[PDB]
């Protein structure tokens, strides 16, 4: 019983860090839609490569 | 190997230099902007980003 209220304690991180990996994806979106904005693929990812 | 830069004053009718060489190379002579322009875009430019 202690063991499965610890692993819900654990999902229930694991969901929150998935959603601050979503957010900071949504972040990298935004970031990377701008970029190509001014010039297209992060200036066509060659300094991405 | 060197090219041959010139070395002397500049009041002799350069242009000309090069055309009679262009002529007796049949060189298509052109004239650039290179000098006293002291920014790396009529030179080298920079990569294709900007």
């Amino acid at each position: 019983l202690e063991r499965f209220e610890l692993d819900k304690r654990v999902a229930q991180r694991v969901k929150e860090q998935m959603d601050t990996n979503q957010r900071e994806y949504y972040l990298r979106e935004q970031m990377k839609a701008i970029q190509k904005e001014l010039g297209g693929e992060d200036g066509l990812s060659d300094l991405e490569a | 190997a060197p090219i041959l830069v010139l070395v002397g004053p500049p009041g002799v009718g350069k242009t000309s230099l090069g055309r009679s060489i262009a002529r007796s190379m049949n060189r298509k002579f052109h004239r650039i902007s290179l000098g006293g322009v002291r920014d790396e875009a009529e030179i080298r430019g920079h990569r294709r980003t900007y």
